[PDB]
């Protein structure tokens, strides 16, 4: 006459590691490291903007590729590989700081500078490198100022933008670096070129540099871009006599949003809070091994394929 | 470790499926198998408590451009920092699971021992332990008496005088 | 878990302000209650130990973030990400420290209860039997002085064994 | 006859978390996260310098607000909100690197450059924007050089400072950028302006630029500041034609100190090792949730209001 | 925690050098000592398990501060803050690791002692009684071969039960 | 008639720490914190280059000290203290990025730029500050261009390097900043000097900064270096008027290597994966307190002399 105590066991158990044993067999275990993820951008519940082949910088200066993205509001901004910033060859000083500001914003408004130019200035310069409707054009938010009468000295000019708003504005301008002395003389004259820019909080001077260089989009000239923030109630004055690519609108970055750099296609039917280059990560698990580079609210990246957490007792099957 | 599971209990019962811990018995009427609900739930509840801590869940932005070059020196500082953070989380993840698994196995062992000890003090002087997790009962115990042992309703003093005579002779 | 404190002992005694663990007895003379100093001090000393290891010698840190002036945007973003990553690590470590420490403290206190129980059980030898609820039914007349000798750890079982065994079998 | 074992309990338990249970009731518990700070900078035992409305940069160039802080010694340097660096409008290249150098220093000494200028130069330019003793003045460690005869070309001039010390010296200078041609001509003459600065470890050229821009403190012109370190034994030379704002003293940062940016008043009767914008943190707890921005020897910042550590057994009421 | 080592066992045996746990006995022929192989191995296997986890390596790191030249002051300060934060984290983790590991190692060894004690106690069944200091008083002559049978886990209690029970009762 | 259970103890226990107890005596313990390194660079199994007194920057421009390190392949590169980068006064703009690029590489190749110069140019400028085999010489990978006919204007000149390879090339050039207007006129003529450099991804202009007065003041002759990467298929053009120190070769960084800064002797018998200023660390232990600055696959630095891990039970002697 007897009664016995016992625990269960299972035919096929699973291995986990403990403090004393890397090969401990247990009745059940569950994953703690997410390994799968979704190869799409889960955008459900987000007011997103897919920039397509438009680069964030292009939004501020008005590259043709960004014509549908000159203003808007969003909580999520999506940047794609090989997006276009510059139709005319050139580069932006302090570019990664500017791209990160845009990629943090929740929108852009544009505000006219109201700049006007005297009769001896042709303000409608265009180029075959920036095309609209298959014809020569220019950056939408900027104006290529040249001497109306070719070869003549570009007049000494002043233009002031006034920020009457209650938030900071972002103003961008370019400097033209011609390909040859002859080109320089024809566009702006034989005088020495000097562009100075000043606000209450910013001061800088630029000199167009004539230089041989290789052709990009068929052109050896360059337009380099510069930018600064203009505080509420402050003014910024451009003093220039040739070589300024002048702003016709300034931008205002509005609120906050999440910036994502990914080539994954967008999925409007699933939602997510964590993104990487290859898509989204949707998991309750505290760790993931998908990528070290993520944005949003993410599981912590770990250097392991698998970490099993025991969810049962030691497995002791019958001999 | 509490000495029961993978200890003085030779092995687990694959045929038990309605609980983690349970009773097997043999008497005149035959043999029977019943799981124990209360010990089985004590274990399972502790496991689900760990699992809850596991799925408890800061917004990060990008600091490393995917599609454009990063200045080399700051790109090296970021790589060093990110790799150092990742070494820390990897270590923490390995430690969590190892320490948690250790504890889970020993807590399960503990609940087995506690059921074994509850029955032992219940049976009092009417039974003796065989050392393999069984209690040799020194009186006749029919199927209702067995259920009396599982529901913690067994009154020892009812069989005591008879049990003692059998233990002593 | 060791099966005593929220286990076979039904509940705590709010009336025992004298210490952490202790005795209640019942004999012909009457009821009474005493706290066991040794087991309570063993538990308290371990608590003290965990608190001493809590209150670390520290590194000197300097400011890398201006409170009153703007910081360049890229470096500020690097700093933000780093500090937030460090804080996530410490938040997690702090939560884990306390969750793990607490589990151990509760189980340690349970263990010290059981060790007292076990010490009294071996001391009583064959002169007593256990009910399920943490009491010992003593099978001889146990004096108030006899009771004190069980708490005092001076009780001599051989002195009462004949009497006790007769009662246990009869 | 019977003897019973038990543990104590209390009526009012405290909840703590464990590995297996969010809501576990124990007999006692204490906080591990500090939530309260001291609303004072506890400076007892520290040679501290409270800068008041003097900005660290202003100590090197001698802005009127920093007249009490041109030299000194300290192991703790306190910067206040809206401290003043510049009296004449302008800006400094690499200013946060420079501010951070000053704020980790343990003091500053000043050394004369010994620069002298001939009779064609007026080195005592002053301005309404820098008032000192009810009079128009200028940065104390700098000199505004202009032509002594107005409208005449400022002469080609060469000035050399030699560091004959055994530690590096920090030297600062300014470049004047006038707000009109008339102003530039009156100060420096009609010639082309050029300022070159060179040492064993530095070479640069600056040109004053005339440009219209808004008024700041009533003024549209600017002075931009530059700085470099002159190593022991080395020399730094200025060649200039007009537009240089020349150092009359250079600085030497001495030793090391802890830089604090804070709003809180000083308490020289209280001791502390940990500071933040609000004041000081004095605690034995390893964590705090006061502020993620602290300096000194501090508990670590954590994103939690409370973390209770059990200091007693499970509470099991009757 | 398990009440045996530094608990009801008064002290260790420096004389026992062939194992961690073991047996000393007393019969008419004299005294003896032997080590228990299985329980000492159970304990050593768990220790070596931990040592294996310890020496388990790794990520390759490059330099981000120059040993022999200067680096820009602001980034130098960021690197310093970051490296000192990382070090405080590893120092804390290193201290927690061994504090926790050591606690567990000590209690695990206590546990293996207890389980050996419990194994023996169950074997002897009704033929022996506990003295409370780790010994079993056996109530029959137990010669060297019978002692061996207890240590070897082949002691048959029913072979001595009759004799044992009437000696316990008298 | 008795059988007793028990456990071993030892004469001399070890003190370890636990969660509840500092000073817990245990029968045995081992160290988890490595405190001893090897004062040598263990290079067994590594294709390495010890640069000696050649600085990594010197490899690219060809300072005489670096003549045996102009090309090579390695998986480990070892830099020493006080190594020589320059033979003439001057410095490299953006130098720490460039040094890290080199110290991350697995080797260097050199490719001729093919530049040639008209009859008006003397491309064989040398200097007694860069001696080679006892004769006046110059950076091996650059050419100092001056006017063939002293005092006459250096001709307007264009030179284009074309990267026709499938990998980026690193091109370095120098700008000569003359010591005086008199020296500047003799080398390059009286004209205004201007050096323009442009590729598809890079453009920049440089204007030599002419020093003054004695050679011993801060503003004397120097040559400063600049660099950029030239992508596959891209061309980079120099337009220059005098003052360019032109590349005659460009470099190509190949693969990946581990860069080490140390003055510890090399040991080829000895294998390692972790290094610091003082040598190597070879340990199975997961922590070390040798240095917070290591490279390779390393145990984590900790601020602790010793952390003992129990390998035995509590030691309870009689
Ligand atoms: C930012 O740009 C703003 C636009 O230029 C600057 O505002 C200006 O500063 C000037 C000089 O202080 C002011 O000029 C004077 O105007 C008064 C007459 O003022 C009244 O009438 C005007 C015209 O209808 C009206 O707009 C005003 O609100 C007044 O009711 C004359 O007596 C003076 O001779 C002189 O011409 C401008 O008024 C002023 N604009 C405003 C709206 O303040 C501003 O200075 C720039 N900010 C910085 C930082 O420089
Ligand atoms: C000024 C002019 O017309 N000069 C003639 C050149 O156009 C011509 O060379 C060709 O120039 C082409 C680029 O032409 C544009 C352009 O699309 O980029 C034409 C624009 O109208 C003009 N816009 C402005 C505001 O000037 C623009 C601009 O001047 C330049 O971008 C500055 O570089 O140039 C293209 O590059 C061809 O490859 C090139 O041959 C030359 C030779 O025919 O003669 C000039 O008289
Ligand atoms: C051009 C020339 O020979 N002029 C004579 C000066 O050399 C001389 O001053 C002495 O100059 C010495 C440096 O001379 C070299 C050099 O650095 O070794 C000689 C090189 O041939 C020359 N190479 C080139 C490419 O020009 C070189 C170079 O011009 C300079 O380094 C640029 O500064 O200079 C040395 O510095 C002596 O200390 C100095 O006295 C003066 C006085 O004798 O007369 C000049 O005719
Ligand atoms: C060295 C010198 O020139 N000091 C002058 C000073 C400078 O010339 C000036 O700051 C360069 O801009 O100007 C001072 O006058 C400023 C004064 O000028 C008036 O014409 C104007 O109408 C006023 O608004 C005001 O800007 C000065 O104090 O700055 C005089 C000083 O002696
Ligand atoms: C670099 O310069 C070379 C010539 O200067 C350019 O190459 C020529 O390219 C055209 C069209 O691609 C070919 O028809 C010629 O045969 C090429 N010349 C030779 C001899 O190969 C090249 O395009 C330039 N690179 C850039 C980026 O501008
Ligand atoms: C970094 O985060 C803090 C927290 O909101 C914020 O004050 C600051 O502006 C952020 N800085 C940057 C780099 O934009
Ligand atoms: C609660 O804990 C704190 C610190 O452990 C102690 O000061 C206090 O006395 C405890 N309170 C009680 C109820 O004992
Ligand atoms: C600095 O000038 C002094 C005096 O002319 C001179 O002795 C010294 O050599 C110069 N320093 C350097 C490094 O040229």
């Amino acid at each position: 006459d007897k009664i016995c105590l016992g625990h269960h066991a299972v035919a096929n158990g699973t291995i986990v590691k403990t403090l004393t044993n890397e090969q401990e067999e247990v009745t059940n275990a569950t994953e703690t490291v997410e390994s799968t993820g979704i190869n799409r951008l889960c955008m459900k519940g987000r007011k997103h903007k897919d920039l397509g082949n438009c680069h964030p910088i292009g939004m501020l200066i008005g590259t043709p590729a960004c014509d549908l993205h000159l203003t808007g509001m969003w909580d999520t901004l999506i940047e794609r590989e090989n997006a276009i910033a510059y139709c005319y060859p050139g580069a932006t000083v302090n570019v990664e700081a500017l791209r990160q500001k845009i990629m943090e914003s929740g929108g852009i408004n544009k505000i006219s500078t109201g700049f006007t130019y005297g009769s001896s200035i042709n303000s409608a310069g265009t180029t075959r490198a920036c095309m609209r409707n298959g014809g020569n054009s220019f950056y939408a938010e900027l104006k290529w100022l040249v001497s109306k009468s070719a070869g003549q000295n570009f007049p000494q000019t002043t233009n002031t933008y006034r920020n009457t708003d209650t938030a900071e504005h972002l103003i961008m301008w370019g400097i033209h670096h011609p390909s040859s002395t002859q080109e320089k003389n024809d566009l702006y004259g034989t005088q020495s070129l000097s562009i100075s820019v000043g606000s209450s909080t910013y001061r800088n001077n630029f000199v167009p540099v004539v230089g041989a260089r290789p052709q990009v989009n068929g052109l050896s000239s360059r337009i380099d871009f510069h930018w600064t923030l203009v505080q509420p109630g402050d003014n910024i004055t451009f003093s220039h006599n040739g070589g300024l690519i002048a702003p016709s609108r300034v931008s205002k970055l509005i609120g906050r949003g999440l910036g994502i750099q990914s080539d994954a296609p967008i999925d409007n039917n699933c939602e997510s809070k964590c993104f990487w280059r290859g898509g989204s990560i949707n998991t309750r698990l505290p760790f993931q091994n998908l990528s070290p580079r993520t944005v949003g609210q993410c599981p912590k990246y770990v250097n392991r394929r698998s970490l099993m957490l025991a969810t049962g007792m030691r497995n002791v099957p019958e001999l | 470790l509490f000495g029961a599971i993978a200890g003085f209990l030779e092995n687990g019962w694959e045929g038990m499926v309605d609980g983690w811990y349970g009773f097997r018995h043999q008497n005149a009427q035959g043999t029977g198998q019943a799981a124990d609900y209360k010990s089985t739930q004590a274990a399972i509840d502790q496991i689900t408590g760990k699992l809850n801590r596991l799925v408890e869940k800061t917004e990060f932005e990008s600091i490393e451009s995917e599609f454009s070059e990063i200045e080399h020196q700051i790109g090296n500082v970021i790589n060093w920092t990110k790799d150092s953070i990742t070494d820390i989380w990897t270590y923490q993840a390995e430690l969590l699971v190892a320490m948690e698994n250790q504890h889970t196995i020993d807590m399960a062992d503990s609940e087995m021992l506690n059921l074994y000890e509850r029955v032992r003090k219940q049976l009092r002087q009417n039974a003796e332990e065989d050392g393999k997790g069984c209690f040799e009962i020194y009186h006749a115990c029919d199927d209702s008496c067995m259920e009396s042992i599982r529901n913690n309703t067994y009154d020892h003093s009812q069989y005591r005088e008879e049990a003692l005579l059998n233990r002593l002779n």
